[PDB]
């Protein structure tokens, strides 16, 4: 695209979380199949998810801004979390029992092979497995959401909005603040 | 000048008391209601077989709007804007200018069919019988913007339904 | 002139009062029928 | 080959079974509700076409917006539409639900119900006649017949 | 070859349930000056098929505030209770000959209420709880009078076996010596099956849809065929009790066709009752079976205890 | 043995239709579809509040009358006895005691609902 459109604006989001996402919903739906397996307990990968509304505002501002022509932005969230405590915060928001267990890398690929033979939309696949356990790289040389006038909103103000539908009747009316927030790096 | 509905005291006679006891025990009026419904089962149902049959209508019917022409090709509207001033819902927008031969005609004549209350004031305020409310009523659309008629759509409706609107006006015009 | 009018003698009669048939037998007939059926069934 | 034939037959089957079993919910607001229940009268009798009322939103298929949608009514209409299970269809009746009608410039009237719910068929009139509403229902049935959902799934 | 017998019992009853929905919609059309479904097929013979296919491709919609275990368990219990209801019914040979079949119907009638109660309770709704408590009140209204009517009728039969009810009225119909018991039995089964004028549970006017106001398609269809199987077998139960037919052991098809015609006429009368009367209150029904039916039933039970002693007409228990 | 086969056949017929009604169609589940239905508006309080019942006395006497008719069901077999007069007297006396209890509740306004 860059070589065929020299004036194209390329936007590179990290990971989107929202009401109809497949990032927090995937973690909140994995609880059906057991106890949320991870690779090396999920404490070797770092994620910085970004809210969907902020990505939309950045896209709109990049449409309006004349200086965004030819740029290559990197839309990332305001905080970096390890995968283990990110899944822990997701399950603590959903008020679900959290019992993680390790899984080897070769064992997880065979699990992703089994789920991706479905003729409908697969629940998970090996590509989703490798992208879930991939550390989000840092690119300081690229402009971000702050250069387009969009203030990044953290996951703590929208995670309940995303994951309230995954709670049972007992914990449906719990408030904002009665969940210990995640630990950053 | 008035009547006493439901002031009928009962009769204390023992024969009628026994008759009322028999009605209570054996449910006379309940079987009466059953018999009325059973007799209503064996009638011709009033269902007309739509779309192969249509309900009755009158020549004064108010349906879809149309723009008529004189019997020479010239359109009847003269941009007098009486319809847009008498319209209770402000559904008519008219813009006018003299055309190439100096005749007072319109350049824009829009009727918003989603604002129109179908009261037929425009068809009776027109001094030349240009705008009419034809007999068409099966014109439901799948989109909101398909119900926003401009001058071309109204003229097409007039050319489509002239063979009927002319006869309906011929049948009705002596009452107006 | 031509107009909608009633006829010279007016229209015909139109009913407006309650007309319920008040059918059925007497209560004694119903009780006798029931007792007869009961005794026949018993025998 | 054979898979396209099979999914076309399955699409035809489910389209017939969905279009011949439309259950609208008992929902009216105004004059147009009286005209809708006049369509449900023995003269026209929409029960012939498999169209029978079901009061609960959970057991209904098509929502008929008949009447004026005011500002106090819009959250209730939106909530009732959300509680209706997929697939769901919306039919707009009268000028009030189409574009506000007589009360377009009113301070407390939503200018058309399409600002709240996705509308499939717009039935014009004030009130649209019972034949017009039956025509709109038959148009919705013919629209349902032209759905190629399993064909789209097989092609994607 | 018992599984073939079970399948050939359980499939035609639900086919007849679907066609009873068809016939009920047609009769409920034709009494009210209009027609039934006659557009989908030839005289509307394909309407139950379209309804059944439609209800199984719609969204399941389990609520978030509802306890999911009882929410799924209740329609399964309703359909299974309606399906095992039919087992000891002699047409003229029952699937399972039982010494005490009448008490089995009574116990399963007690059990089938719990599907309504738990479907009302599990779905976290106020209207559902209202419908559940109305079902509770309806059951405590009707059950005593139902059991004592059936007790005072079976005293002339000699045993609780349903096949003996064919032999015990091979001379004359049992509707003759127990015509008042027949009328109160018919009213009691009208109240049992939650049909008009004693609906009071799936009220579309006092409530919106009753205990299944949150149940979307599929699970709701289970309650629909459970209720229609209930009304068909309850008319069949009444036909066996009071309208026994001529039975030839060499040609059972005569009894089958006679019994089928009588039960169909009873279901036609059932839909006839449906489209004639306003619905009762749910406390006026309680004042009906207790203040009007129960004293007369106690008197009739005295009469039907003393009468076989009176006329030396004690039926055999073998 | 045949009754358990019949019950199991009915149960796996019932649970087959539910299991194919939950996995077959396409689902679009949001945090608005599964809200409780309160005629279009938000409910004012929980559905687990105490729903007070007015017919408590009728329920208690339903228990007592259910047990009275439970005692009364051996009558078709008890009519096959030799001591026929004593059986007839005890049956009549039990039913008369049932009617006496019902009449005492009727005269004391026990069947009338509270409030
Ligand atoms: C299956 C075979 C056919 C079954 C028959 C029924 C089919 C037709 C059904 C018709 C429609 C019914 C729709 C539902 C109606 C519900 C309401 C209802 O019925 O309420 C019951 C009504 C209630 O009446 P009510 O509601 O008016 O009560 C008034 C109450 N107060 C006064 C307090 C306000 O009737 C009864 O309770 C009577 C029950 C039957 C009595 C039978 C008596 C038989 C004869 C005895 C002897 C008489 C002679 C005298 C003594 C001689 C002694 C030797
Ligand atoms: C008792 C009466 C009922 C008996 C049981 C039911 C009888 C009919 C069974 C077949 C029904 C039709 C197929 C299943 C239902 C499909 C519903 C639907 O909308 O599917 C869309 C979906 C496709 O939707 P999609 O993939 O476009 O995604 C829609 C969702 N978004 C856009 C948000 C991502 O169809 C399928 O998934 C295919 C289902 C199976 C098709 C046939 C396979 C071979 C069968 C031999
Ligand atoms: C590998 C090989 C097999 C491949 C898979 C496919 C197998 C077959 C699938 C079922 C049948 C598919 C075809 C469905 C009909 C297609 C033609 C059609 O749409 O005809 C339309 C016509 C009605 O026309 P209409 O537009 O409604 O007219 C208005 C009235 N003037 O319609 C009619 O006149 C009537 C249409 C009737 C449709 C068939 C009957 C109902 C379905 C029966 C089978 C499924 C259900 C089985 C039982 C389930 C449990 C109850
Ligand atoms: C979590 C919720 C619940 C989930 C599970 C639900 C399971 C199904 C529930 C519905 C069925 C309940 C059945 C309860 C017992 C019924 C007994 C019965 O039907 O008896 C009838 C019959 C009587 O026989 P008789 O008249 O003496 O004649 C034989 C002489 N030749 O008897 C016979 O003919 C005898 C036949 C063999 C009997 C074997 C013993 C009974 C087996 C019971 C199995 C377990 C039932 C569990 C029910 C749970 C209900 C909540
Ligand atoms: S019928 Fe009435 S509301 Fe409609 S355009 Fe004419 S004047 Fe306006
Ligand atoms: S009233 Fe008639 S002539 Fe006048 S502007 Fe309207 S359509 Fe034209
Ligand atoms: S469109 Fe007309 S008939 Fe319908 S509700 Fe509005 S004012 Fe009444």
């Amino acid at each position: 695209v860059r070589e065929t459109f020299p004036e194209a604006t390329i936007i590179k989001p990290a990971d989107i979380f929202g009401r109809e996402d497949r990032f927090l919903n995937y973690f909140a739906n994995i609880r059906w199949f057991g106890g949320v397996p991870l690779i090396s307990l999920g404490k070797k990968t770092v994620k910085q998810p970004v809210y969907i509304v902020d990505v939309t505002k950045g896209i709109i501002n990049a449409i309006k801004d004349p200086d965004a022509r030819g740029k290559t932005f990197a839309f990332v969230g305001p905080n970096r979390y390890l995968l283990f405590d990110l899944v822990q915060y997701v399950f603590a928001v959903a008020h679900r029992p959290f019992l993680p267990y390790p899984m080897p890398h070769f064992a997880y690929r065979w699990i992703g092979r089994l789920f991706e033979i479905s003729p409908f939309e697969p629940w998970t696949t090996r590509d989703k497995v490798e992208r879930i356990h991939t550390t989000d790289r840092t690119l300081p040389h690229l402009p971000g959401l702050e250069d387009l006038g969009v203030q990044a909103t953290p996951l703590e103000l929208k995670a309940i909005e995303v994951l309230r539908r995954h709670r049972t009747y007992r914990w449906l009316s719990s408030e904002i603040e009665d969940v210990q927030p995640a630990k950053t790096v | 000048t008035y009547k006493y509905v439901n002031l009928r005291e009962p009769s204390m006679d023992m024969k009628s008391v026994t008759d009322r006891a028999a009605q209570t025990l054996l449910w006379t009026e309940l079987i009466r209601g059953l018999g009325m419904t059973l007799s209503y089962l064996f009638r011709e149902p009033a269902t007309i077989n739509y779309p192969f049959e249509k309900g009755p209508l009158s020549p004064r019917f108010r349906g879809e709007h149309a723009l008529r022409r004189y019997p020479s090709g010239e359109e009847r509207c003269i941009a007098c804007k009486l319809c847009e001033a008498v319209c209770p819902a402000q559904a008519i927008t008219i813009e006018a200018e003299p055309r190439a031969d100096g005749s007072r005609r319109t350049t824009r004549y829009d009727i918003d069919m989603t604002k129109c209350i179908y009261c037929g004031f425009c068809q009776e305020a027109c001094p030349v019988d240009a705008i009419v409310e034809g007999p068409n009523f099966e014109f439901s659309t799948e989109t909101h913007e398909e119900l926003l008629y401009n001058k071309e759509k109204l003229l097409n409706n007039g050319d489509k339904w002239e063979a009927e609107i002319a006869a309906n006006i011929q049948a009705d015009y002596l009452y107006r | 002139v031509k107009q909608d009018m009633p006829p010279v003698g007016g229209y015909g009669p139109i009913d407006y009062k309650r007309n319920l048939p008040r059918r059925g037998l007497s209560g004694y007939s119903m009780f006798a029928v029931g007792i007869g059926a009961l005794l026949f069934g018993y025998w | 080959s054979r898979g396209e034939y099979v999914v076309a037959k399955l699409d035809d089957l489910i389209n017939w079974a969905r279009r011949s079993s439309l259950w609208p919910m008992t929902f009216g607001l105004a004059c147009c509700a009286v005209e809708m229940m006049h369509m449900a009268a023995p003269r026209y009798d929409m029960d012939r076409f498999g169209v029978v009322f079901r009061a609960s939103p959970r057991q209904s298929d098509v929502m008929i917006v008949a009447g004026t949608l005011t500002n106090k009514m819009a959250p209730a209409l939106r909530k009732v539409y959300d509680q209706m299970p997929e697939p769901r269809y919306v039919v707009s009746m009268g000028s009030c639900a189409n574009g506000g009608g007589y009360y377009h410039y009113s301070y407390s009237v939503v200018r058309g119900c399409d600002r709240i719910v996705p509308v499939d068929i717009y039935v014009p009139g004030c009130p649209p006649t019972a034949e017009a509403l039956l025509y709109g229902i038959l148009q919705l049935q013919k629209k349902i017949k032209r759905e190629k959902r399993l064909r789209i799934w097989y092609r994607r | 070859m018992f599984m073939i017998n079970v399948l050939t019992l359980i499939i035609p009853i639900l086919l007849a349930v679907a066609f009873l929905t068809l016939v009920e919609r047609k009769v409920l059309g034709y009494m009210q000056f209009r027609k039934g479904p006659n557009v989908v097929g030839p005289y509307g013979l394909l309407q139950p098929i379209a309804d059944a296919i439609k209800l199984f491709i719609k969204e399941p919609l389990r609520p978030a505030t509802s306890s999911i275990s009882m929410f799924i368990l209740a329609p399964i219990l309703a359909l299974t209770l309606a399906l095992t209801m039919w087992i000891p019914l002699p047409m003229p040979y029952p699937l399972i000959n039982m010494n005490l079949g009448v008490l089995f119907m009574l116990a399963m009638s007690s059990l089938a209420v719990y599907s309504i109660l738990w479907s009302g309770w599990a779905s976290n709704s106020k209207y559902a709880l209202i419908g559940a408590l109305r079902a509770v009140a309806q059951t405590i209204s009707y059950e005593v009078t139902l059991a004592i009517i059936l007790l005072s009728v079976l005293l002339m039969n000699g045993s609780f076996t349903l096949s003996t009810l064919i032999i015990t009225q091979e001379q004359v119909w049992l509707i003759f010596p127990a015509w008042p018991l027949a009328m109160m039995w018919f009213i009691s089964t009208l109240a049992e099956t939650n049909r008009a004028p004693f609906d009071l549970t799936e009220g579309e006017s006092e409530l919106v849809s009753g205990f299944n106001v949150e149940y979307a398609a599929g699970p709701f269809a289970l309650f629909f065929m459970a209720e229609y199987a209930n009304i068909i077998m309850m008319n069949i139960f009444t036909t066996t009790l009071f309208l026994g037919a001529f039975h030839n052991p060499y040609m059972p098809e005569l009894y089958t066709i006679n019994f089928t015609i009588k039960s169909l006429l009873l279901s036609i009368t059932f839909l006839w009752i449906r489209a004639s009367y306003p619905r009762f209150r749910y406390d006026q029904l309680m004042h009906l079976l207790w203040k009007n039916f129960l004293p007369l039933t106690l008197a009739l039970c005295m009469w039907h205890v003393s009468l076989p002693i009176l006329l030396s007409s004690i039926p055999p228990q073998t | 043995m045949n009754l358990m086969i019949t019950l199991l056949t009915n149960f796996t017929l019932a649970t087959l239709l539910v299991t194919i009604a939950f996995w077959l169609p396409q689902l679009n589940v949001y945090s608005e579809k599964t809200s409780p239905y309160e005629c279009g508006f938000d409910p004012m309080g929980s559905a687990r509040l105490p729903f007070s019942m007015k017919f408590f006395l009728v329920a208690i006497t339903f228990l007592l009358f259910d047990l009275e008719i439970a005692l009364l069901l051996p009558l078709p077999w008890a009519s096959q006895t030799t001591n026929l007069n004593t059986m007839l007297t005890m049956a009549l006396l039990l039913i008369f005691l049932l009617a006496v209890s019902l009449a005492y509740e009727w005269t004391q306004k026990g069947l009338e609902w509270t409030e």
